């Protein structure tokens, strides 16, 4: 830490002085960055915390994070900032020319993902954030209102922040956080990006760790957040998502399986049902890889999620009496998907 | 330094640190006293004393006196400015109370505090003609 942990606060500046560090962005902060006059003043604080965030630097704090609080005096301006996208979205909101302040409001939440990244960087951004109002932020509790109303891109980047920001944030504070995703997962759709459904399924693995979205379970099926969420899964059109992305997208769900899988705790449950679909959508990949019959990075990538879909499929069938039951309805997948077992025990080496 | 100076700053007592402080931004004040680039960071050096408040720790109490003195020539030398932050510098002011009070609890005279209680009154007396 000490004057490494301040020039990785540097570091984080650096990315919010580069133009722009957010994708899609011509320049991130400068011009972009810019009451008007007050947000003008704390733009210039953010401006000094940031001279201040290079001058200065358990399971919550994971890896040890470098605080600086002029990286919180700049992310209260990022907040200031922030407002100013809230306040495109509340006026949205109040809506029942407004996309060009939507494309400002949108700017802003760029350099609030960017101020996320900053906070990811930084413990005292992230810590003022935990505080929050009270808890949630008060701007964040605003951008999570935005979220739920390019704008999916930025819901993504909030997603992904908030994923960052449950890392950060200690279980009990992450299940103060958590049944945000509840409504979020409502938010959530086939339509939205599979991009940023992937994000919201990194969102998830960060829910997992929370207790109260732990809390939330499969069981009870469509009522259930969890099963509805799988059974979106299980549909996988991933119609944004394309090629490895699409196969990334499926990783990430195989990842947050496996978390629920590590967790003790982890029909009846919609994501029963979805997870004896979402496996025929793993046997038809494994059956695309079966076809391949791993030079490729993406290909090599994709025999290891090929292992461990195949590991999720023997846990299924640990996790289900009636497996068969499961396999009546994916049976034909699942003659294909033994014949793709065999390919991919070929594959082991 | 003062700090580590320990027994050393006893040697060079208050008046060297005076000395210094009568260099630096003392009465005058203005744009000119205080470097634009040092900015907050040159209050910002004052303030993380003024965090540590730490009266106690110097060895000699004038020269402890003489830093109180300093800092509530440094809160007269302050004044609202580009790269200084009134919040930062409330901030700063709070943990100077903290301190203020510490020196309250076991202080032989107000001294360089009772001048800094007037300066806390300052800024205090302009929310009171605001707010």
């Amino acid at each position: 830490w000490r004057q490494r942990s301040n020039t990785q606060g540097s570091i984080l500046i650096n990315l919010l002085l580069k133009q722009p560090l957010i994708p899609g962005s011509s320049l991130s902060l400068c011009h972009l960055l810019s009451s008007l006059s007050a947000l003008r003043e704390a733009q210039n604080l953010a401006f000094t915390g940031l001279n201040l965030v290079a001058r200065n630097e358990g399971g919550r704090r994971a890896f040890p994070l470098c605080q600086l609080p002029g990286a919180v005096h700049f992310l209260p301006l990022v907040q200031f900032f922030i407002g100013l996208h809230c306040q495109a979205l509340q006026d949205l909101a109040a809506a029942k020319p407004e996309d060009s302040v939507c494309i400002l409001e949108g700017f802003s939440v760029t350099a609030l993902s960017i101020l996320q990244h900053l906070v990811c960087h930084s413990g005292a951004v992230v810590s003022l954030l935990l505080s929050g109002v009270g808890g949630q932020h008060p701007l964040l509790k605003m951008l999570l209102h935005l979220l739920a109303f390019l704008q999916a891109s930025v819901l993504t980047q909030c997603l992904k922040v908030l994923v960052k920001l449950a890392e950060n944030t200690s279980c009990d504070f992450l299940p103060r956080f958590q049944c945000v995703f509840q409504v979020l997962p409502k938010c959530l759709s086939p339509e939205t990006p599979l991009p940023s459904v992937l994000l919201a399924v990194e969102l998830l693995s960060l829910l997992a760790d929370h207790d109260q979205l732990a809390p939330q379970l499969c069981s009870h099926s469509e009522g259930c957040l969890l099963l509805l969420l799988y059974m979106y899964i299980t549909s996988r059109p991933d119609r944004v998502a394309l090629e490895t992305q699409w196969l990334q997208l499926e990783q990430e769900v195989v990842w947050l399986l496996a978390k629920l899988g590590v967790q003790s705790p982890l029909s009846n449950c919609q994501c029963n049902v979805e997870v004896v679909r979402a496996l025929t959508v793993m046997l038809h990949r494994q059956w695309l890889t079966v076809r391949r019959a791993p030079r490729t990075d993406q290909q090599r990538r994709t025999v290891r999620c090929l292992r461990d879909t195949v590991l999720l499929l023997h846990g299924l069938s640990q996790k289900d009496k009636l497996f068969m039951m499961h396999c009546v309805e994916v049976l034909h997948q699942f003659d294909q998907v033994m014949p793709g077992v065999s390919m991919l025990i070929r594959g082991l080496p | 330094l003062v700090e580590m100076d320990t027994d050393q700053l006893k040697l060079y007592e208050e008046p060297l640190s005076k000395l210094i402080k009568t260099l630096f931004p003392f009465e005058a004040e203005a744009y000119r006293n205080i470097e634009p680039v040092y900015l907050n960071m040159l209050l910002e050096k004052l303030c993380v004393m003024f965090e540590d408040g730490v009266l106690m720790r110097l060895k000699s109490d004038l020269l402890k006196a003489a830093l109180c003195h300093l800092l509530q020539y440094f809160l007269k030398f302050v004044p609202a400015g580009y790269e200084s932050a009134l919040q930062v510098r409330k901030v700063y002011v709070r943990n100077i109370c903290k301190a203020l009070l510490d020196v309250l609890g076991i202080e032989v005279d107000a001294e360089y505090l009772l001048g800094p209680l007037y300066a806390a009154l300052k800024m205090e007396s302009m929310e009171i003609i605001e707010e």
